[PDB]
């Protein structure tokens, strides 16, 4: 009988690392050997 | 017979820890909300030449849900001197009704103790909880809490969470203030009489009604005055995904009709609130 | 225009709760009401102030302060429509007995409610009147009441208020719907406040007039109307004791010896007069004065229970009490702005020699354009 | 309370009486008019005319000199839409309202309401106001009485409640003797004792003789004849005639209506005249005009309520037009402004 | 004379939401206590030709 | 709280409470605190069958 108002929050509360990515030599490939 | 319009009442209130706090509106007396507890992994790194896959593990998805809890009291008079005063008993009282609740609410809101009171985050206890290592002086192993705890203290916070302040008694902070160097140095402050930066630069809001370990500014420490390890000095949360503390109605004043016996007119008031604990990673306590 | 948002939410919080459909008069006040109309005094002041006020006559026209070029005469066949009903309303019933039960509620419980059956077109059909005693009224959210519940169990006609009803394109209502005219008090709280009757302040003097009244029917007949309290001695043989008496009796208009001395040889008889005033039995003195505070509180010159009296009484409670309330009442909600309900005042029989007067000497003035000595006497254009 | 209550809305009836309207003020010497738009003015001439919702002009007078006569003050609530258009006006009940003052001299909002209400409605003074002057959004007035040590509003209130408190608990006090005493005092006359020696069984023969004498006795009229043994009777006076205390008591009704100034003769025509141009016009109807003429419309312009109205000074402003007309070294427009018409 | 409020009194309590009524709280006190006001006086003589 | 709106209904569920009250009590109410219904009181002329 009794309806809960829902409310629109969302804890995620998770953690990700940084990136080391960036720094990195970018280079791209077309095969799957080089 | 001379009777004056002074009014000295010299009675003092908090700081406030709500303008930190992530609000919340709520009209209903119970509200729901979802949670993720983790997404899983899902894919590894496959070998080449396998015509598969694997199907990984999935994550979890809670729905969690918490009420609001009511605030109320009573106080009556006799109508008898209300009619002959030089005052108001009643515009005193109500803000001697409200000035209850504003620190009752805060407080509670703190250290509120599971049934019938949000759980504040202190008595939660589970805000990772750091403690700082003792000292020896002439043998003895006093504890104690150098300038140099406090900046690994808030340092040590996890980036990626966001900025967090501090909270902590201003004793806390006039025993900062006011440390020496080997010969004769203040660490902060050097030769000004007074070390007072703009606290909402180091983010670090103040309050007075924390635990304050330097108990009546007397327990510094060098022989019986130690700060009596296990006491609570400063905390650190992004307070605004840490806890939330929700209002569903401001407080209320009701004459009773019925009760009031013809000689004591009795009020009635009361407030319905509460708050609740989010993700208690982001958040670290300090402690002796 | 409207913004809807009015500071009266300062009771429905907690001082009231909405939808209960409470009554709008208290019990007590109905029973006062009630007995007073059987009270000398109080009916007769009663009565008075509904008869002076049913003889005003009712009429349609042009407002004065018509700064509204836009005339909110919407159609000018409403106003007509309008007209026909200030002049006959719902059939068995004149405009003359509305007046009189209007202001004679309002009198007694400071309020007037009406019915209004509006056809489709702001054409309104019939007026009804409304029983203050047993008419319940429940509120909105914000400010304001918005339908009124007449009758207990089987009439529960759930009658909209003005404000909140089935508008036409212009402003004017398709559906029924009441007024509930409201007397204001202290503290504002324009509808959930308490009545404003003179009824309030006359409960000691009506309960003193009762009481007094109550020990002079008493007193009148419970008192020995009798004279002459005559007393014998202890040695008179009953027997002669008798003829004594038949003697003494036997002398009323139309006896044996009527007239005649009455002689008594030996036992000398002793015979004391009583008084009996019985001239002051109702308290003549502590009665007209609470009379008079039973009149003067509902607004009356003693006098009327000379001519400068009745004048008076017309200009100065009649008029400004009854007529200017019911006419702000209608003209507020029975028709648009630029038209609105008016009353002759050279109908009323004791002012004719006044306004004469009064329409004679300002002729001789000759500084003043002739529109504006009309219009300071009635006479619009 | 009786005569207090008939004094209150005697006062509260007369000044709703009269009718409103905005005009050109006489003293008109500000040509730059603040007649900002020339439909503010025709939107205010319809609101004073009607007001907010299920409440006219008339309602909203007599509330307004009712709430002054009892507490020395008067405050009111607007809405004005965008541009200086009022939109309706509200009273607001006094005994509940509450204001905050700045810190120089003066109040800044009002709060209406303990808990839920918390409308800190803006004073006229700080608010958002146009180009020209004008506000654009709600406000309040707070009228107020003047009073000795100035202090304009953190004085104490000035009516003539003040003054009546020792006679009306006289008044109360003595009507209470009366209502008590009107109850409780024997109604009965002649107390009729006998002597020791009459034998029960006659002696009631005594009570009932004397009794059947009664209007519905038999004897009525006729005489008691008692043979032996004097019974004596004795008529009680029960005066009755003083239990108010008439003299004690017109002299509270005068004072605690001579405070509120009116003529006693009210409760003669020259009587009416003088209440209504000594206390009703320079205590209701001057503060009342000259309170809205100050802030509701610019300058040149401010709201006036027409004397003819007054039905007791039609009379008099009848002959006072008709011997200045005999007068000849007075240009026609001074004629008209010394008794009303403007031009 | 003047006002000394004392410590004003704990009035909610946060009670259960099941009963009707509320709990009674301490009061507070007001303590209109007085004080006094002290004079300052003295006098010193002249001559008149000594001062002309 | 609770959407279903209560108090409707038990000023429906009085009325009705009430209405077949009124009905069954003119009909065998008996003396004291009922009206006396026809049924018992019983000087309505009575006519029976025979086996």
């Amino acid at each position: 009988f009794f309806t809960p108002q829902v409310l629109a929050l969302e804890v995620d509360c998770n953690i990700e690392c940084a990136s080391l990515l960036d720094l990195y030599g970018q280079i791209e490939v077309s095969r799957s050997t080089f | 017979p001379q009777v004056l319009a002074l009014e000295v009442d010299c009675n003092i209130e908090c700081a406030s820890l709500l303008d930190l706090y992530g609000q919340i509106e709520v009209s209903r007396s119970t509200f729901t909300y979802m949670k993720i507890a983790d997404y899983g992994q899902l894919g590894e790194y496959t070998c080449d030449a396998k015509c598969d896959a694997e199907f990984g593990e999935p994550g979890n998805i809670r729905h969690l849900e918490g009420k609001t809890y009511d605030y109320r009291g009573v106080f009556c008079f006799n109508r008898k001197n209300l009619q002959e005063a030089n005052y108001d008993f009643l515009s005193f009282m109500i803000g001697a009704a409200q000035r209850s609740h504003r620190i009752n609410r805060n407080q509670a809101l703190m250290i509120g103790k599971g049934v019938n009171e949000p759980k504040g985050w202190l008595t939660e206890n589970c805000f990772p909880v750091f403690q700082t290592l003792p000292v020896d002086v002439n043998g003895t192993s006093t504890p104690a809490f150098l300038a140099q705890d406090w900046r690994r203290f808030v340092t040590s916070f996890p980036a990626e969470y966001g900025e967090a302040r501090s909270v902590m008694h201003q004793n806390v902070f006039g025993y900062l203030a006011a440390m020496v160097d080997a010969n004769g140095r203040f660490l902060f402050g050097d030769g000004d009489l007074t070390f007072t930066p703009d606290l909402v630069r180091e983010r670090i809001r103040i309050s007075n009604c924390l635990p304050d370990p330097t108990e009546g500014n007397t327990k510094g420490g060098t022989g019986q005055d130690a700060f009596a390890a296990g006491s609570f000095v400063a905390a650190q949360a992004a307070w605004k995904t840490a806890f939330y503390a929700v209002e569903k109605r401001p407080m209320f004043f009701e004459q009773y009709e019925g009760g009031s016996s013809a000689w004591c007119v009795k009020y009635q008031f009361g407030a319905e609130d509460g708050g609740f604990v989010g993700c208690c990673e982001h958040g670290r306590i300090l402690q002796i | 225009p409207a913004p809807s948002a009015n500071p009266a939410k300062i009771f429905i919080r907690r001082f009231f709760s909405a939808g209960v459909a409470k009554n709008v008069v208290s019990y007590s006040n109905v029973m006062a009401a009630q007995r007073a109309m059987e009270h000398p005094v109080a009916f007769r002041c009663l009565d008075k102030l509904g008869l002076t006020v049913q003889s005003v006559k009712w009429d349609v026209g042009k407002d004065p302060q018509n700064t509204q070029v836009g005339d909110g005469g919407m159609s000018a066949s409403q106003r007509k429509a309008l007209q026909q009903i200030l002049q006959r309303p719902n059939p068995t019933m004149s405009g003359a007995q509305l007046r009189y039960s209007a202001a004679l509620s309002w009198a007694c419980f400071g309020r007037m409610a009406f019915k209004v059956s509006v056809m489709s077109d702001g054409s309104v059909n019939a007026i009804w009147p409304l029983g203050i005693p047993f008419l319940k009224q429940k509120f909105d959210r914000y400010g304001d009441v918005e339908s009124f519940q007449y009758g207990d169990e089987a009439g529960k006609e759930t009658i909209p208020s003005f404000t909140k009803v089935e508008k036409n394109d212009k402003g004017r209502p398709i559906k029924n719907y009441a007024f509930m005219i409201v007397k204001p008090s202290i503290n504002g709280a324009m509808n959930f406040d308490v009545q404003n009757t003179p009824l309030q302040a006359i409960g000691v003097p009506v309960a003193l007039y009762d009481a007094l009244m109550a020990r002079a029917i008493d007193s009148a007949d419970g008192t020995p109307n009798s004279k002459w309290l005559v007393t014998a001695s202890r040695d008179l043989d009953d027997g002669q004791a008798k003829e004594v008496k038949e003697g003494i009796e036997e002398t009323k208009p139309g006896g044996d010896n009527g007239g005649e001395i009455i002689f008594i040889a030996g036992t000398d008889v002793k015979v004391q007069e009583m008084k009996n005033d019985l001239s002051d039995i109702h308290s003549k003195v502590p009665l007209d004065d609470q009379a008079r505070t039973i009149a003067g509180n509902f607004g009356i010159p003693i006098a009327l229970l000379y001519d400068e009296s009745r004048k008076a009484f017309f200009e100065d409670t009649i008029e400004p009490g009854y007529l200017t309330p019911l006419e702000d009442g209608f003209s507020m909600f029975l028709c648009g702005a630029g038209y609105r309900v008016i009353f002759d005042r050279d109908s009323i029989p004791a002012l004719r020699k006044s306004r004469a007067d009064i329409a004679a000497t300002y002729d001789k003035v000759t500084f003043i354009t002739e529109e504006e000595k009309r219009e300071v006497t009635g006479w619009p254009a």
